[PDB]
């Protein structure tokens, strides 16, 4: 219903964009943040280094950014394809279905954070041309040792 | 009115009619697209390529393997090995079929729930189902409870079932299966001085191991046998009409399975991981696993692998012990079978999932009509 | 609106009930299983040895059960109490918020499995009279090796 | 309207009133339960006991610690903590006061969630807000931009923070804090032959850490003089009236922090903790932590800990580096004192989250309003 990409105060308000793939934040610093809520089926990218980044409830959204301080959070989302080209220290994806980090070979240290989601791919690139997909595990295994409880990470490898 | 089965394999879909007495297509589980590398947002998604025509193309198209293991981890990639299912190989509207899907052990909530939402709206099916892989092909062999022992194409899983619900803290996964004797086989080819490396010659290794490959009841006899006599030797013919005599090659493959040392694995082989299932498993149910051991898929078809299975379990189960390996024929397609027969019944219109239903409830209603 | 716990079947169907503390499932076979759904703060004890139990869409739901063969599968509910008296080889917890598992004596090799799941806390009983709490992970940590994804358990200890 | 602030400490709650100079009631975040086996399943949930109360009944109650480690992990306890908060100690009725919640680092989103629905659904509050404790200690020294290290009863945890924004991948828990000082207290007091077991002999344990306790500039430096001269030396009195001389506990104590094999851990010390937190950011923001260093909570409020800090990290850093470590004297209550401030200004009214908001959008508004 209604629709605005502006900045308020220090963060970006891109909110309520329904189909725009063409979608560029171009003026840019490190101090400020982005929060993109309630945008379905849109491309947005981010230009130069800032602070972070979150998703709240986002349908088949399309994220590209250069450079992050902190940290992106995808949240309550569904669909959504993030891509760093440059360098970011952690992505989180919590309560979200289906989630695509696509990630650069400098954010090959990125450290993919998760909690209550699914179909969730790390997207290593090649010097093919191409990435290579990697599934993130989504099922626990918790057990008592006598002393504590032992969590070990059901693979899909 | 004619229910679609489709069997998600890890190695190729097998799909067809409800009924009929085999899958109509079976195709390899591999989605190909071109190669792209910069802003990697979609747009509007453009050209992919299922099967083997994505297979053949494999030099220049990036690869897709979304069930490589058994379960799907990438649905845009599942509906397009469904889309091509239903319009490409099996030429038929889904919107006119219920459609009954099989889904890997150990599957999370979440894929059946996703897989349920994608039948409705994106196929825009008049109902479906989901059933796990290991039940149907128990199903098969009209019995409810036992430990199937499934070897497909990249995953091994032994699965206790008890009353057509399977025991997940005792499903053990053996990431050796097909794929993985077929690349043996290449390797070991080598030694006698023959080159198989081209995706067109893999695919003779995999004809010679499905041919010629047998199991050995004892590997130590059968390799004394192998280096006295040329007795166990046997020929095979290539397209171009070579004749390449392979020896001791014919046995050494699938022994793998029971061996996985021979290609560098830590894992346990095939027979014990089989014991340590049922010994994981209530000591009230233990007879019944040991007396109706059921066999199926593809790295099943071995000759020898029931005798060799007996003999291994036997040796690590009490003496007092009875031991039945259930090798079906059909056990190739074992699932699907299964599945067709399911599908089939007339007291089993009522189990379907409806659109009217699903248009209520949403993909949550999965976990109670799929129980 | 509609109220009913029967055995269909072979399954039981213990559906739609709201706010009945005295519930339980007396006479029972192996073979048996039990389906609790839309249950909403009610309290349930099977007693007996049986196949298995689901919990779907619950709503502060308590179960007591004596020993299961397979699993007890806990989908899609909120501040659900599960306890064995017996013995339970998995308890599986998924889709559900708030969720205490009351172990037995002899269910201490009893396998969490945990999936999109908040507010888990596996009880372990103790000769004291009471149970010591110890709560189960659900946030977890995945990183490129350079070869494979390595996932870690987020720990709370 | 008079707003109350709340700091969930992982050893003890801090609430009180916005724009008081500190915290009205500060109560161990305890919950005692009566002893229970049987089923376990609740009826219609019997007594319970909040605070000191719980912890002097310690014996003949099962005591719940829901914050031990500073995430919230039983809400049926923390609704009891909150309760007690409201209508016992701070003796306000919560659905006319709008509330401020202070977070833990690193805490999950269903928990920001959670804390929003209980306050809302649970309490009936008009108002509400969910903000971060190390942010909140930051923004008490005027500054948006730093490292907190944050040493509070039951965890410490090396904060960075960039425009009031915290970066996640250097957070650094270390599972030693004030429990574990006053526990190595009692476990060195023995040597001289003073024996303080009691649950009430705890107690002057505490007192004694806190009242005695200094953090040594150098170790070995004080370990010899003390060894030489009786200087250092100090003496207690205990409720009894007899009087203990306390030697070189003073400040062997406060040493666990630097030196956690003192107690047998592997971790690194706060020092190093510290330095490898500023590492792991990027080299563009550095300077700013290293000259911002806020030390905030109980464990921090030790004498000389600072000085010894700058010494510590002057060392690590490069030579050419700027480093002040900043120690208020409030920082024993910088958190809360943060939640006072924050709640008080009038540019924050348009900040709370109101359950006309609430009615709309449920727990997940927490994420939106709370960024
Ligand atoms: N006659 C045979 N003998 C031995 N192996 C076979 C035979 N037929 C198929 N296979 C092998 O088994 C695999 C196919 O098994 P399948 O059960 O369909 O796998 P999935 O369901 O995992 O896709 C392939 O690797 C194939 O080469
Ligand atoms: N003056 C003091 N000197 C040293 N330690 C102190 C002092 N005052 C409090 N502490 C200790 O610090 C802890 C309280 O710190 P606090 O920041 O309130 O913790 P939390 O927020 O984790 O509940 C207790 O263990 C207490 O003994
Ligand atoms: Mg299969
Ligand atoms: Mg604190």
């Amino acid at each position: 219903e209604p629709a605005l990409l502006e900045l308020e105060g220090k963060k970006w308000r891109v909110e309520n964009q329904e189909n725009v793939s063409n979608l560029v934040i171009d003026d840019t610093e490190l101090k400020q943040v982005a929060y993109i809520y309630k945008c379905v089926n849109t491309t947005l990218q981010i230009k130069g280094k800032i602070n972070s980044i979150t998703v709240d409830n986002c349908k088949k959204l399309g994220l590209v950014f250069d450079d992050v301080v902190g940290i992106v959070e995808i949240i309550n989302s569904r669909d959504v394809k993030v891509q760093v080209m440059g360098k970011v220290p952690t992505i989180s994806i919590n309560k979200t279905d289906g989630c695509h980090a696509y990630l650069s070979k400098n954010s090959l240290d990125c450290e993919i954070v998760s909690a209550k989601s699914s179909e969730m791919n790390v997207l290593i690139p090649t010097e093919g041309g191409d990435f290579n997909e990697f599934p993130v595990p989504e099922q626990f295994k918790t057990l008592w040792n006598g002393q504590k409880l032992v969590t070990t990470v059901t693979e899909i490898a | 009115t004619t229910a679609l089965v489709c069997d998600n394999g890890s190695g190729l879909v097998k799909a067809g009619f409800a009924g009929d007495d085999a899958p109509r297509a079976v195709f390899p589980s591999i989605v190909g697209r071109p190669r792209h590398q910069g802003v990697m947002v979609g747009m509007g998604q453009k050209d992919s390529y299922v099967g083997d025509e994505a297979q053949s193309k494999r030099g220049i198209l990036t690869l897709k393997y979304p069930i490589e293991h058994g379960i799907i981890t990438n649905w845009d990639d599942m509906e397009k090995i469904w889309h091509h299912t239903f319009y490409n190989e099996l030429r038929v509207a889904p919107e006119e079929h219920p459609t009954l899907l099989t889904e890997a052990p150990l599957n999370p909530k979440a894929n059946r729930e996703k897989m349920t939402q994608i039948m409705f709206e994106t196929f825009n099916v008049p109902a479906m189902y989901v059933a796990i892989q290991a039940v149907l092909s128990l199903y098969a062999s009209g019995r409810t409870t036992g430990i199937v022992l499934d070897s497909g194409d990249g995953v091994t899983h032994n699965v206790p079932i008890y009353e057509g619900y399977a025991l997940p803290h005792a499903i053990m996964r053996l990431d050796l299966a097909g794929r993985d004797l077929t690349d043996y086989l290449m390797k070991i080819l080598t030694e006698r001085g023959y080159s198989f490396v081209t995706t067109a010659e893999r695919e003779i290794v995999r004809d010679i191991k499905e041919k010629l490959c047998y199991v050995a009841l004892d590997f130590e006899n059968e390799m004394a046998t192998a280096a006295s006599s040329s007795s166990l030797e046997k020929s095979y013919e290539l397209p171009d009409g070579q004749v390449i005599t392979i020896g001791n090659e014919r046995f050494r493959c699938p022994e793998t399975l029971f061996q996985p040392s021979f290609i560098g694995m830590e894992s346990a082989g095939i027979h014990e991981t089989t014991y340590n299932s049922i010994m994981k498993c209530d000591i009230d149910i233990r007879k019944d696993l040991y007396a109706n051991n059921v066999m199926s898929g593809g790295t099943t078809m071995y000759p020898g692998i029931a005798d060799r299975m007996q003999k291994e379990i036997t040796a690590l189960a009490p003496s007092t012990m009875k031991i039945k390996i259930i090798a079906p024929p059909e056990r190739k397609y074992s699932v699907w079978i299964g599945g067709s027969i399911l599908a089939s019944l007339s007291t089993f219109q009522q189990m379907w999932i409806t659109k009217q239903e699903y248009d209520e409830a949403g993909p949550s209603i999965v976990h109670r009509k799929c129980f």
